[PDB]
C-alpha cells in the first residue's frame, strides 16, 4: 500500500504542485533537481560511482541533467498518483524494479534521498507540511524500495 | 491505530475547541484534575513527581495553577497541529521542560495517555477515542523525545 | 479611569475571547503584535537570540510567540480568581527573572498587544480603560 | 452519578439547546407538549396559569418562568453553595402544592426527549439523568429524583 | 404595556446576551449580579435591611447569591420576551404581585436599580446604547413595579 | 409498561430513525460511538469483530448485523409469536458470551440517545424505554431489561 | 409622541441626509435662514439674542456664519442619534454653550422646534414629521439641560 | 504645485464628501485621524485633558472629535466663499485662541487628515496638490 | 408661489429623476411621448426636427436640446442673475417660432407627469408646478406659465 | 539565516512573482513601497525632486516608480543567471553613480520592499531568509 490520508495528500498534492507543475520552467526543474542530488552526494560521496553510466562526472552536463530530469517525472508520477492508491502500486512496483535492477543501490540509499528532499523542500515550498510530508512520502519511499 | 492524519487533526481540533472554555479557568482545572486523579490512582509513584507543585494537595493553588498550566500546553500542541513545522520546535520545548525533571519516564505519558482517554468521553461530546489517540500519541511522541522509559 | 475592577476583567476575558480568535488566526494575531513589538523596539530583538527574534516569521519564533499568548491567556482567565492569578504570575516571573526586561519593555509589549486585540475586535468597541490597567495587573505581578 | 465533568458537560449541552432567543421560547413548547402528552393528567395541575389555552399568554409566562428555574439551576450545577440555596428557594414554591413527586420523573423524561430531541446524537443520557436528579432530588426531596 | 420598538427591542437582546445568555459561566452570572446589588446598596444602604431573609447579611452567602441569581433569571425572561408585548404583560404582573407582596419595596426602590444597571452595563456591554435601553428598561420597569 | 400503541409507535419513530440508506450507515456509526462512550470497557468485548478498528469492514459489518436484528425485532413488535421466537432466538446467541445484562442497559441508554437525537423531540421516551425492555428482557431475561 | 425609536432614528437621518448638501453651503444657509427667519417671526424679543452674530442683518456673513454653524451643530446630534453613548457628550457640550448665553430659553428651543417642522417639509422630500419630532425633541432635550424655561 | 486655486477647492469639495461619507463611518474616520495625529505627537495628546485625549476610544473624545471634523467640513464647504469663509475661519481662531497650538501642530493634524482622506478614497486618486495648499489655508485662518 | 426653498427641491427632485445617464434618454422619451399624447396637434410643430419619426437622431437630438434647457434653467433657479438671462435667451430662440403659450401648460402637465412618474409619491406637485412657471413665464412672458 | 543560495533565488522569484501580480495592482505595490520609504526617511525625499519626489500620487512619480520595481524585477529574473545578472547590475550601479544613495538608503528601500511583498502575499508564507540576502545581492552589485 502506498497511500496517506485523502486530505494528508491533497495538502502535498498542493505543495508539490507549488514547485513543480507541468508549466514552471526548464530552468527551475533543474535546479530543484541540481540541488536534491548535490545534496544527496555530500551525504553519501560513496553514492556517486552509482550515477556513472549518466555522466555523473559533470552533474550539470546533458546526460546526468536528463537523469535528474527522469527522476523528477518520476516523483511527480507518484506524488500526484497519490489519490488512486491502486495505481501508485504499480507506479511503484515499476520502479522498483528500474532499481532493483541497478546493482548498487540499497534500500538506504532511498533513505538518505528522503532526508534530504525532507531538509530541502521547505527551502522552495511555500507553507511546507513535514507531517503531511513524512505521511505520504514514506508510504512511498518503503514501496519503491522494495528489495536490498 | 497508525498515524495523526489530517482528517483526524480537523477531528482533535474540534473535540477539544468544544470543551475548551475561553474565558475562565472552571472547566480547564476541572478536567485537568480528573486526568491527573486518574494517572496518581493507576500510578503510584508517580504523586511523588509533582512536589514543587503540591501534587498532594490537588485544590492547592499551587497544582490548580499547574493544571492550568498543563492544560494550556496541550492546547498548545493541539492547535499547532495544523502547523507541523511550528508544532516541532513547541513540543521539542516541552520536551526540554520535561528531560528537566527526574522521575518523567516515557511510559509516563503512556499512562496519563490513558488517563486522558478516561476522562474526555465525560465531558466533551460526541468524542472519538481513535482519531483523538492518535493525535495526542503524535504530540507525545515530541514531547518525550529524550526520556528514558 | 483604570483600576482593573472585576467588571473590567470580566470585559478583558470576553475581549481577549475573540481576538485569540478559536484556535487558528492566532498565527497572525502573535505575528501582528510581536512585529509591532520590533517596530516599536527594534532594539528589544536582541533578546529573542534563542527564538530567532531576527526573523519573527519562523517556526522557532511563531513557536516562541505561542508560548507568550499563551501565557498571557491563563493570566487573562485566570484574572477572576486572584489567589491563583498571583501564584501564576509568580511563575511567570521566575521564568522572566534573569532576563533584563525593563518596565519600558512591558509598557511596549502591553501597547502592542491592545493593538492586536483592538485590530481585530475593532475600534468601535474595544475597552480601553479596562485592558490598559487590567494588563498592568498582569505585567506589574510578572514584573517582581 | 453526577460528577464534576458531567455537571460542566450538563451545563454545555442545555446551553446549545435552551438556545439564544426564538428558540428558547420554541423548545419551551416542545417541553411542554411532551410534558403534557407523557402525562395528559399532569395538566389540570396548572390550571393556575391557563393551561387550557397552550398559547396563552398566561401559560407562555408560565413556561417561561419554568424555563428560568430550569436555566438557573442547571447553570449553578458547578457551584454546591447557590445551586442547595436556589433548590431550597424552589422546593419552598413547590412544597405548598403537593405534588406528587412522580410528576417529576415524567418531567426528567420529557425533558430528555426535549434536549436529545434538540441537541442531537452527542446527548449524553446518563449525565443527564444523573444531574437531573440533583435538582429533583433537592426541590423535591424524594428516592434520588 | 412593557414595549419598546421592534429594533430598539432587538438592539436590546443582542446588548443583553452579549453578557448573559444560558452559555455564559456561573461566575459571570454571579458577579453582574454581586456588582449589581453592590451599586444599588452603596446608593442606598437604606436598602440593604430588605434583603434580610436572604443572608444579605453576607452579600457571598449561597442564600444570597441564590436569590441574586433569581433576579438575573427575571430580568433575563423579561429583555427576552420583550418582543412579545402580550406575554411580558403576564411577566410582569407576576413580578409586580411578588414584590408587591414583600413589604418595604418601594416604587422608587426600582427607580434606584435602574440607575445602577445603566451606570454599570456599558461597563460589562460592547457598544453599549444607552437610548435603546432607556427606552425598553422603563417601559418594563414601571410595569414591574406597579404598586407604592 | 409497553402498549401495543406504544409499539406501533415505537415502530413508527424507528422507522423515521433508522433511515432509508445511508442513513442507516450514519446511524449505526452514530449509535455504537455512544455505546463505547458510555461504557469504554464493553468495546473489548467485541474485539472479534475487530472493534480496535470502528471502521473496519469487520465491524461495520458487525454493526449491520446488530441494527439488522434490532430492525427485525422492532419490527416485530406487534406479534408476540414471532418476537418472542426471534427474541429467544437472539439469546442462544448471546447466551454462550456470558454478557453482563448491565450492558443491555447502557446500549438502551445509547439507543435512546442516538434515536432520539436523530429523530426530535417528538420521541417517546417512556414508550422506547418501555418496549426495548420488552427485546432486552427476551434477549437476556433479567429484571425487565 | 412617545420616543425617539431607533427605527424612527433611521428616518431621521435620511430626511436629514437628503436635503443636506456635503460640498457647499448654499441650502444650508437657505434652510437655516427660513428657519430663524419663522422664528423671529413667531417670537419678537428673541432677535434680540443673536446679537453677537447680527441677528438683524440675516444676509449678513457674520449671521451666515452662524447659521453654517448652526446647521453643523444639528447635524452633529442627528448623526450621533445612532450612537447615543457618544450623544449625550456632544449635546451636553451643545448645552454647555447654550448656557452661557443669557436670554436662551428652554421654551425657545420649544419655538424654534415648531419652526424646524414649518420648513423641513417645504424643502425635504418625503417629510414624516412625526418621526422628525420625536427625534428633534431628543436632541433638544440634551442641549436644553439647565436653560431656565 | 500648491495655490489652493478655485478648482483644487472643488476638487477637495468632493474629496472631502466621499471621506467625510454618509454620516456612518465618521467614527472610524475620526479615529483614524487622531489615531494618527498622536502616533506621530504622542506628546499632543496633553491639549486634550479635558476630553480624555488619554483615550480616544471614549464616547467624550469621540464626541470632539466630531467637534473637530464637523468645523473642517464647514471649512471646506465653504471654502468657494472667501467671505464667508474667513468670517468662520475667525470664530475657529478664537476658539482656540488661549491654547497652545503650535504651527508643527497644525502641520501633523493636516497630514493626518489626508492621511484618513487617502486612507478612504484610495491613492490612485487623491489629489495632494489640492488638500495640501487647501487645507493650509483652513489651518492658517484658524492660526489667527 | 416658488419659495428658495421649493427651489432647493424641484432641482433636488429633478436631479434624481433626470438621472445620470441612459436614464436621461428615457426620461426624454418619456416626457415627449406624453407632450405629444397630451396635445396630439403639437407634434405638427416639431417636424422641423423630424417628430415624424420619434426614434429619429434628428428629433432625439431635439429631446436632448430640450432636455439640455430645462436642466440648465432649472439648476439656475438658485440663481436670479443667471436664470434671468438664460431664461431671456431662450425667450429669444422661442418668441420667432409664435407658439401658443397655452402649449407651454400642456408641457408643465407632461413634464409634471413624466418627473413625479419617475421620482415616486414624494414628488412635490405645488412646488414644481411654481417653479416651473417661473420658467415658463421668463420663456413666453404671459399669465404666469 | 542568509546566503542567497540557488534556492532562496527560486523562492524570490516566485513570491516576486506574486507581489509584482499580473500588471495593474503595481500603482499600489509600488505607492506602498515607496510610501513605506518615505516614512521611514523623510529626508531621501530631497533625492526625487526631479521625478515630484514630494508628492507620490503623481503621474510623474507613479512613472518613476515604474521604473524602480521594473529594474528590481530584471534583477530577480536575473538571479539564476550570475553573468547576465552582474552585466545588468552593473548598468544599474552606473545610472546610480552621480546620485549620493548610502548605505542605509538602500538598507530601507529593501526593507520597504520586502514590506510590500509581504503586505501582497501575507506573513503566513514570506520567506524573510531568503528576501532578506538575496536582495542585498542587488543592492551590493548597484552598490558598485
Ligand atoms: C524517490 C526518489 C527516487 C525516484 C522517484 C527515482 C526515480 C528514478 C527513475 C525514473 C529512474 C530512471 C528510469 C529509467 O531507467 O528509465 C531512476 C534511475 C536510477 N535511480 Fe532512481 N529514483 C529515486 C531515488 C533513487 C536513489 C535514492 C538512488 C540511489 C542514490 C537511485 C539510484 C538510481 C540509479 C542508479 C538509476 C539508474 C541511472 C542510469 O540509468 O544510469 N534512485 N530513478
Ligand atoms: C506523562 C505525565 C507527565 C508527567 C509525569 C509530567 C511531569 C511534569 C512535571 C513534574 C512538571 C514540573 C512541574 C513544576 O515543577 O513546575 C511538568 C511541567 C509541565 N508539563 Fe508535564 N508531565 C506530564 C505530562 C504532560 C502533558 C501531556 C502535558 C501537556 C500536553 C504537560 C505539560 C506541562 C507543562 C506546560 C509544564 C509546565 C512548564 C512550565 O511552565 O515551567 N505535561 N510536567
Ligand atoms: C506581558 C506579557 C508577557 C507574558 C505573559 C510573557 C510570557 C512568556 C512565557 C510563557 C515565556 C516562555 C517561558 C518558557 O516556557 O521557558 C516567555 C519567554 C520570554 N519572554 Fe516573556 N512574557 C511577557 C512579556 C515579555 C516582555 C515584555 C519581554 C521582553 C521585551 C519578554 C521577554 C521574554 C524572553 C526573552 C523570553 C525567553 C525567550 C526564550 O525562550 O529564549 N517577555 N515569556
Ligand atoms: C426541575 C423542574 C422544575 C423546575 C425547575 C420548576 C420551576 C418552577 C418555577 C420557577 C415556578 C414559578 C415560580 C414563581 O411562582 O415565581 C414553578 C411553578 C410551578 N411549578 Fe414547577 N418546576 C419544575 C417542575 C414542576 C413539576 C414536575 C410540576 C408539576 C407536575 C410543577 C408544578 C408547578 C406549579 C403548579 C407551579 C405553580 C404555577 C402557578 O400557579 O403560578 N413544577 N415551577
Ligand atoms: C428589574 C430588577 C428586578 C427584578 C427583575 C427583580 C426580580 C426578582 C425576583 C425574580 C424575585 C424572587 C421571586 C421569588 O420570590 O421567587 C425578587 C425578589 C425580591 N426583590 Fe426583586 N427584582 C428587581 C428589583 C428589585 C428592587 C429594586 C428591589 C428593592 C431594592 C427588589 C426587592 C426584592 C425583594 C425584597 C425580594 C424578596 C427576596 C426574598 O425572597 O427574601 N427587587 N425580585
Ligand atoms: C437489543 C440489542 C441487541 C441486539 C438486537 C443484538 C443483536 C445481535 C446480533 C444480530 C448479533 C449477530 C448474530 C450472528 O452471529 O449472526 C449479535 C452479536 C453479538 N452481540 Fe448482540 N445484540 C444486542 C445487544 C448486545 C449487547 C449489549 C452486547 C454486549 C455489550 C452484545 C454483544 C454481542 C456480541 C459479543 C456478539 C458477537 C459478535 C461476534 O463476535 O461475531 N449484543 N448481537
Ligand atoms: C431655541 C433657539 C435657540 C436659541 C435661542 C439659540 C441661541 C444661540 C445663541 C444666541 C448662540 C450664540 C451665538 C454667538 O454669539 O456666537 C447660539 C450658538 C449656537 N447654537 Fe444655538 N440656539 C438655539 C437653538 C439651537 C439648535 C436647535 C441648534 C442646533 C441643533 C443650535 C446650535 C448652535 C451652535 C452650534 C452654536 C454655535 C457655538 C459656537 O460655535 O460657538 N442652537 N445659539
Ligand atoms: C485644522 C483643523 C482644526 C479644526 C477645524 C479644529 C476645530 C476645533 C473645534 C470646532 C473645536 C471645538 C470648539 C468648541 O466647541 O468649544 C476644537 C477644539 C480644540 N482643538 Fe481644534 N481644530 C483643528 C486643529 C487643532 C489642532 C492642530 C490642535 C492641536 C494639536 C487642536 C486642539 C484643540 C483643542 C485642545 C481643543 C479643545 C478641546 C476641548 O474642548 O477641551 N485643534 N477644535
Ligand atoms: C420650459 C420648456 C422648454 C424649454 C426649456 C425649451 C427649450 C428649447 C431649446 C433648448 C431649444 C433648442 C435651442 C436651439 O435651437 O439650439 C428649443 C427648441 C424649440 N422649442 Fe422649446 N423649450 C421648451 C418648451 C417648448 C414648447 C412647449 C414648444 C412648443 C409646443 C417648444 C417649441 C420649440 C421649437 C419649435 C423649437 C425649434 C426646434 C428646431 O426646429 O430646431 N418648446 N426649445
Ligand atoms: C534596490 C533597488 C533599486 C533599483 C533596482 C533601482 C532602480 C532604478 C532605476 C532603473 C532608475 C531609473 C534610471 C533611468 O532610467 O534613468 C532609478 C533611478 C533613481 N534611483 Fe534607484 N534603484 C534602487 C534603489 C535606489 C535607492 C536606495 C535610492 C535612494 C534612496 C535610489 C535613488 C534613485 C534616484 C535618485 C533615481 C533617479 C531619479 C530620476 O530619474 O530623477 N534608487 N533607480
Ligand atoms: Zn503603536
Ligand atoms: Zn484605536
Ligand atoms: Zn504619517
Ligand atoms: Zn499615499
Ligand atoms: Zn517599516
Ligand atoms: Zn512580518
Amino acid at each position: 500500500a502506498a497511500n496517506c490520508a485523502d486530505a494528508a495528500a491533497a495538502i502535498v498534492q498542493a505543495q508539490w504542485e507549488d514547485v513543480w507543475s507541468a508549466a514552471a520552467a526548464a530552468a527551475s526543474r533543474v535546479s530543484a533537481g541540481e540541488e536534491v542530488f548535490a545534496a544527496l552526494f555530500k551525504m553519501v560521496p560513496a553514492a556517486k560511482n552509482l550515477f556513472t553510466r549518466v555522466n555523473v562526472a559533470d552533474i550539470n552536463s546533458p546526460e546526468f541533467q536528463g537523469h535528474v530530469v527522469r527522476v523528477m517525472g518520476g516523483l511527480d508520477i507518484l506524488i500526484n498518483a497519490l489519490d488512486d492508491i491502486p495505481t501508485l502500486e504499480s507506479m511503484l512496483d515499476h520502479l522498483a524494479g528500474q532499481h532493483a535492477v541497478r546493482d548498487g543501490v540499497t534500500g538506504a540509499g532511498f533513505q538518505l534521498m528522503a532526508t534530504v528532499l525532507m531538509e530541502s523542500l521547505p527551502q522552495v515550498v511555500e507553507g511546507f507540511n513535514p507531517d503531511a510530508w513524512a505521511s505520504c512520502l514514506a508510504g512511498i519511499a518503503a514501496a519503491i524500495s522494495s528489495a536490498l | 491505530a497508525a498515524s495523526c492524519t489530517t482528517e483526524d487533526r480537523r477531528e482533535m481540533q474540534l473535540m477539544w475547541g468544544n470543551v475548551w472554555s475561553a474565558q475562565f479557568t472552571g472547566r480547564r482545572i476541572a478536567i485537568a484534575q480528573a486526568v491527573f486523579k486518574d494517572l496518581f490512582a493507576n500510578v503510584p509513584d508517580a504523586v511523588g513527581l509533582f512536589g514543587a507543585v503540591k501534587g498532594d494537595e490537588v485544590n492547592s493553588n499551587e497544582f490548580k495553577a499547574h493544571c492550568i498550566r498543563v492544560v494550556n500546553g496541550l492546547d498548545s500542541s493541539i492547535g499547532l497541529l495544523s502547523d507541523p513545522a511550528t508544532l516541532n520546535e513547541q513540543l521539542s520545548h516541552l520536551a526540554t521542560q520535561h528531560k528537566a525533571r527526574s522521575g518523567v519516564t516515557k511510559g509516563g505519558f503512556s499512562a496519563i495517555a490513558q488517563s486522558f482517554l478516561r476522562v474526555m468521553p465525560q465531558v466533551a461530546s460526541c468524542f472519538n477515542p481513535d482519531a483523538w489517540s492518535r493525535c495526542f500519541n503524535r504530540i507525545t511522541t515530541g514531547m518525550t523525545e529524550p526520556l528514558p522509559a | 479611569d483604570y483600576v482593573c475592577g472585576p467588571l473590567q476583567r470580566l470585559k478583558v476575558k470576553r475581549q481577549w475571547a475573540e481576538a485569540y480568535g478559536s484556535g487558528n488566526s492566532r498565527e497572525e494575531f502573535g505575528h501582528f503584535i510581536w512585529s509591532h513589538v520590533f517596530q516599536h523596539s527594534p532594539a528589544a530583538r536582541d533578546m529573542f537570540k534563542r527564538v530567532r527574534g531576527d526573523n519573527i516569521h519562523t517556526p522557532a519564533f511563531r513557536a516562541h510567540a505561542t508560548r507568550v499568548l499563551g501565557g498571557l491567556d491563563m493570566c487573562i482567565a485566570l484574572l477572576d480568581d486572584e489567589p491563583v492569578l498571583n501564584t501564576q504570575l509568580a511563575h511567570l516571573a521566575k521564568q522572566h527573572e534573569t532576563r533584563g526586561v525593563e518596565a519600558a519593555h512591558y509598557d511596549t509589549v502591553n501597547h502592542a498587544v491592545m493593538m492586536g486585540v483592538e485590530n481585530v475586535i475593532g475600534s468601535e468597541v474595544f475597552d480601553q480603560d479596562a485592558w490598559k490597567p487590567c494588563l498592568n495587573v498582569i505585567t506589574n505581578g510578572i514584573q517582581g | 452519578a453526577c460528577a464534576m465533568l458531567e455537571r460542566a458537560k450538563v451545563k454545555d449541552e442545555w446551553a446549545k439547546a435552551y438556545g439564544i432567543g426564538a428558540a428558547r421560547s420554541k423548545f419551551g413548547d416542545a417541553l411542554w407538549r411532551n410534558v403534557f402528552n407523557y402525562a395528559p393528567n399532569a395538566r389540570d395541575i396548572f390550571e393556575s396559569v391557563n393551561s387550557k389555552d397552550m398559547a396563552s399568554p398566561e401559560f407562555k409566562a408560565h413556561i417561561a418562568r419554568v424555563l428560568g428555574g430550569l436555566d438557573r439551576v442547571i447553570s449553578m450545577l458547578d457551584n454546591q453553595a447557590t445551586l442547595d440555596a436556589d433548590l431550597a428557594h424552589l422546593k419552598s414554591q413547590h412544597d405548598p402544592r403537593t405534588i406528587d413527586p412522580v410528576n417529576f420523573v415524567v418531567f426528567r423524561k420529557a425533558l430528555i426527549a426535549t434536549v436529545a430531541g434538540t441537541f442531537g446524537v452527542c446527548f449524553d443520557v446518563p449525565a443527564w439523568q444523573g444531574c437531573y436528579n440533583i435538582i429533583a432530588k433537592g426541590i423535591t426531596g424524594s428516592d434520588a429524583a
